[PDB]
C-alpha cells in the first residue's frame, strides 16, 4: 500500500523507534501518576478521619444545644440568620487538566442582638461552621483524587492502545517493505546473470 | 567489549570500571527524566530525579564538551567524580565505600 | 451548599448559616438536588450516605459539563456513632478508581 | 547481530535443535547467573525422559518440576501490579508467591560458576533444595490463613539454610536435608 | 529517481561535498519555500569562515547562528513529544520554544522570491531579524520564568512587526531595526 | 467450505448445523467483549454480557481444553448444550426451538 522504497523503510523505522520511546514514556508517566496518586489517598483517610471526628463534635453540640433547650428557639435563631451566599472557588490546571478548588467565606458579623439569648447556640454554631470547612476541604481532596484517576484510566488506555495496535501495524508494514525490496534485489541478480550469461555466450561464437 | 580487561589493578587506576558503569546508569536515567519534565514540569518531580537532571544536563557539557585541551586519565576521572559530586552519597549504588571515601564529595 | 440527611439536621445546617434540606428518599433527594443544580446553592453538595452513596447520576441527568456541583457522600446523625467504613470505603476507592484491589 | 530471532539462521536451528536457552544480556545484568531467562526458553525432551527422573532421582519428580514451572509463571504473570503499584501493597495470596519466587531465583537457579562446592549439581542435590522450596510454599500457604500474615512469615531461621543450603558438598547433604526438612516441619507448628 | 536520496547518485555525490541543501516534498506541498528539509541538511564551511563572519558581519555572529541552531534542535527534539501527547497538557516552559520555533520557520527560513524586496538578503539584514528572535526568546524566557500567561505572548503587537520584518528594504532595516529592537526591550515590562 | 453436507439427518444430529452456528457467533461476541472490557471499565455492561463474558471463558476452558480424552460426537454436543444452558434462551437467535425443547436441561 505505501511506497515501497528504502527512504520509507528509514521512516517506519524512524516511528517504530518514536513509539518505542512513546511507550517508556508514558509508562514513566503513569508512574509519577501513581505515586501522587498514593501521596493523595492517606490524605483522603486523614481528612475523612477529622471530618468524622469534627461531625461528632458538631452532632453533640446540636444535641445538647436543643435538648436542653427549645426547638422552637433553635427555629428562630435559626431563621433569625441569612442564607450567607458567598463561597467562591480557583483554578487549577495541573497536566492540562483543570478542576476547580472552592473555599468558603463564612462572615461572623452577624451579629443579630450578640448577646446570644441561648446559652449553646453559639458554641454549636461555631461547631457547625468548622464542620462545614471540613467539608470542604473533604471535597477539595475528593476531587483531585478523582481527576488523578480518570488521568491514569486515559493513560492506561493510551499505553495498552499504543502498544497492541501501533506497534504491531508499522511491524507488518515494515515486514512488507522489506520483502517487496528483497523481491526487488531478487530480479536484479536475475537479470545480471542473464547478461553476464548472455555476454559470455559471444566468445562461443567465433 | 575489552574494557573489563584494560582498567583495573595497575592498569589505570583501581576504581575505574565502577565509574564506567555508574556514569553510564547516571545519564541513561538522566536522558529520559529530561526527556519527561516536559509534560509534568520542574517543581512535580522528586528530589534526587532533579538532581539527576542537573546531573546530565550539567554532564553533557563539562564531560562530553572536550573541546581540544590535552585531557589527562587522571584529570578526566578527576572530572569524572566532580560531576559524580553532584548526587547524593548512597544513591552510588555501584561503588563500594572504600573508593566512596577516598574520592568522593569533591567537586 | 446543600446537605441532605435530615430537615432536622439541614435546620442546625441553617444555624450554621448555610442551605441545607431532607428527603429521607432518594428520587425526592434527587429532584432537589435537579433544581439545585438548575439554580445554584453556588455548587457543592453533600448526601447522607444511607440516602445516596453517589449522587452522579444528577450530574450526567443535567450538568455532564465542569463537574461543578462536586457531590459528597457523608456520615449521618444516626450514623456517625460507628465511623462509617473508612480503610475498607479506601479500599473499594481502590477497586473503583486504579481497577487494581491493594492491601497497603 | 541485531538481538532478533527472525533471521533464517536462527528460525532454521529452531527448526531442527531439540532444546533452546535463551540468554539475557538484562538478567546478567542483575548479577544473576547463569543468565538463562525461563520465559522464552523451551526443551521438549522432558516429555521421554520421564521414566528415566522416575527410576534414578525419585518417584515423584515431574510433579515438582511441574510445581516450580507453574510457580515461576505465576511470578512472572502478576510481577505488573508490583511493578505499578508497589509490593508491599499486595495481598497475602500474591505476596508469598512473589517471595517464593524470589527465594528460587535467588538460591535454587542463580549458581556461582566459579565455587569450589557450588558448580557442580547432580539430581539428588536439585531434588533436595527443590523439596524444601515446595515444602516451604505448602506449609506456609496452609498458614498464612490462621494466624499470621507474611511479616510474621519473611523472618524465621529457615529461610537461612535454604539460601545458604547449596553450598553443601553431597558427603554432607543428604543428611542436611532431613534436618532442614525437620525443622521446617517444626518451625511452622511453633509458629 | 523515486525521490529518495538512496541512490547511487546521490549516495554516491554526497560523500565528496560539503554543503548538502536536501529537500523534502512535505515543506513544498504547503508553500513553504525554500523546501529544506533542515533536519537532514548540513554544511562542513561553518568552522573555516567564522574569521570572515567576524571580520565583515558583526563580531557576535558565531554565537547568534549557534543560538539559531540549538533552538532549532530542542524544537525537532520537542516534536516527538508533541505530536505523541499534543500541543496541550505541557509545561510552559516549552511551548515557548515550539512557538518560537514556529516564528522562525515563519520569518527565518521561510522566503518568497517573487516579493519585490525580501528576494535578496545580505547578512546584515540576517543577522538583524536573527538578534530580534532571540532578543524576543531570552526576555521571553525570563518574563515567563516571573510567571505569565502564554496567550498573553502570542497576541502581543511586538510580533507583528517581527512577521512583517523581512519585507523592508535594505536601506529602511537600520531605523526599522532600531525601532523594533526598542519596542521589544520595551514591550516586556509591562506585562 | 463444507460441513454443510456433512450435518443432519442421518450423518449426525439434527441440531449440528444450528449448534455450530449458535457457537460460534456466541463466541465471536464473547470475544468482542472480551475486547470490550481491556478499554473500558467493567461495570459499563448488562447482565447478558457479563453471561457473554463467562460464555466465553466457559467456551475456552471446557470445550477446547480436553488435553487427551477421547470426546464422541455425542458428549461434543451434549458438552455443547450445557455450555449453551449457561445462556438465556432469548440469546438464542438460531437454534430452532423444537432442540431447545428436547435439550438445554
Amino acid at each position: 500500500q505505501v511506497s515501497p522504497t528504502r527512504m520509507n523503510l528509514l521512516q517506519r523505522r524512524g516511528q517504530l523507534r518514536l513509539a518505542q520511546k512513546g511507550v517508556d514514556l508514558l509508562k514513566k508517566k503513569r508512574d509519577a501518576l501513581v505515586a501522587e496518586f498514593f501521596g493523595l489517598v492517606r490524605e483522603a483517610m486523614e481528612a475523612r478521619k477529622a471530618l468524622d471526628q469534627a461531625a461528632k463534635e458538631a452532632y453533640a453540640a446540636l444535641l445538647l444545644a436543643q435538648a436542653f433547650d427549645g426547638p422552637e428557639v433553635v427555629a428562630g435563631a435559626a431563621l433569625g440568620v441569612p442564607p450567607l451566599e458567598g463561597v467562591e472557588a480557583e483554578v487549577e490546571n495541573v497536566w492540562g487538566s483543570k478542576v476547580p478548588r472552592l473555599k468558603a467565606t463564612f462572615p461572623d458579623g452577624a451579629l443579630l442582638s450578640p448577646v446570644g439569648t441561648p446559652a449553646y447556640t453559639l458554641e454549636a454554631s461555631r461547631a457547625f461552621r468548622r464542620y462545614a470547612e471540613a467539608l470542604i476541604r473533604v471535597a477539595n481532596t475528593e476531587t483531585r483524587l478523582k481527576k488523578i484517576g480518570e488521568e491514569i484510566k486515559k493513560t492506561t488506555r493510551r499505553v495498552n492502545a499504543l502498544e497492541q495496535v501501533v506497534i504491531p501495524g508499522i511491524r507488518a508494514q515494515i515486514r512488507f517493505i522489506q520483502q517487496v525490496l528483497e523481491q526487488r534485489e531478487r530480479e536484479d541478480t536475475f537479470r545480471l546473470k542473464r547478461i553476464k550469461g548472455k555476454i559470455e555466450a559471444r566468445e562461443a561464437e567465433e | 567489549r575489552l574494557m573489563n580487561n584494560g582498567v583495573g589493578k595497575g592498569k589505570t587506576r583501581e576504581d575505574h570500571k565502577q565509574v564506567s558503569d555508574q556514569l553510564y546508569s547516571a545519564y541513561a536515567n538522566g536522558v529520559d527524566i529530561r526527556k519527561l519534565v516536559a509534560i509534568i514540569g520542574e517543581d512535580a518531580l522528586t528530589e534526587n530525579d532533579r538532581r539527576y537532571l542537573q546531573f546530565a544536563d550539567a554532564f553533557e557539557r563539562f564531560f562530553i564538551n572536550q573541546g581540544q585541551q590535552n585531557r589527562s586519565i587522571e584529570e578526566s576521572l578527576q572530572i569524572a567524580w566532580a560531576l559524580l559530586s553532584m548526587l547524593p552519597q548512597g544513591e552510588l549504588k555501584r561503588i563500594s565505600k572504600d573508593h566512596i571515601g577516598k574520592y568522593y564529595g569533591q567537586k | 451548599m446543600a446537605v441532605i440527611a435530615d430537615p432536622e439536621t439541614a435546620q442546625g445546617f441553617r444555624l450554621a448559616g448555610l442551605e441545607g434540606y431532607g428527603a429521607s428518599s432518594a428520587e425526592e433527594a434527587q429532584s432537589l438536588l435537579e433544581t439545585l443544580v438548575e439554580r445554584g446553592g453556588y455548587a457543592l453538595v453533600a448526601v447522607d450516605e444511607a440516602l445516596l452513596p453517589d449522587p452522579e447520576r444528577a450530574v450526567e441527568r443535567l450538568m455532564r459539563g465542569r463537574d461543578l456541583p462536586v457531590l459528597l457522600p457523608i456520615a449521618g446523625l444516626k450514623e456517625a456513632f460507628q465511623g462509617h467504613d473508612v480503610e475498607g470505603y479506601m479500599r473499594e476507592l481502590v477497586r473503583k478508581t486504579i481497577g487494581f484491589d491493594i492491601k497497603l | 547481530p541485531g538481538g532478533d530471532m527472525s533471521e533464517p539462521v536462527t528460525q532454521s536451528t529452531l527448526r531442527i535443535v531439540g532444546a533452546f536457552w535463551r540468554l539475557d544480556a538484562s538478567l546478567a545484568f542483575r548479577r544473576h547467573f547463569p543468565a538463562i531467562n525461563w520465559n522464552g526458553s523451551y526443551s521438549l525432551f522432558t516429555s521421554a525422559l520421564d521414566p528415566w527422573y522416575r527410576e534414578n532421582v525419585a518417584e515423584d519428580y515431574p510433579e515438582l518440576r511441574d510445581a516450580i514451572s507453574e510457580l515461576l509463571q505465576r511470578e512472572a504473570g502478576l510481577q505488573e501490579i508490583v511493578q505499578l503499584v508497589g509490593p508491599d501493597a499486595l495481598q497475602d495470596a500474591e505476596r508469598l508467591v512473589i517471595e517464593v519466587g524470589r527465594i528460587i531465583r535467588e538460591d535454587f537457579l542463580q549458581q556461582n560458576a566459579y565455587h569450589e562446592v557450588d558448580a557442580y549439581c547432580s539430581m539428588k542435590k536439585a531434588y533436595g533444595i527443590m523439596k524444601m522450596i515446595l515444602a516451604f510454599y505448602k506449609e506456609a500457604e496452609a498458614a498464612i490463613k490462621r494466624g499470621v500474615s507474611i511479616d510474621e512469615i519473611l523472618q524465621l531461621p529457615v529461610l537461612e539454610r535454604i539460601g545458604r543450603a547449596r553450598y553443601v558438598s553431597e558427603e554432607e547433604f543428604p543428611a542436611y536435608f532431613e534436618e532442614a526438612m525437620k525443622e521446617i516441619q517444626g518451625a511452622f507448628k511453633a509458629l
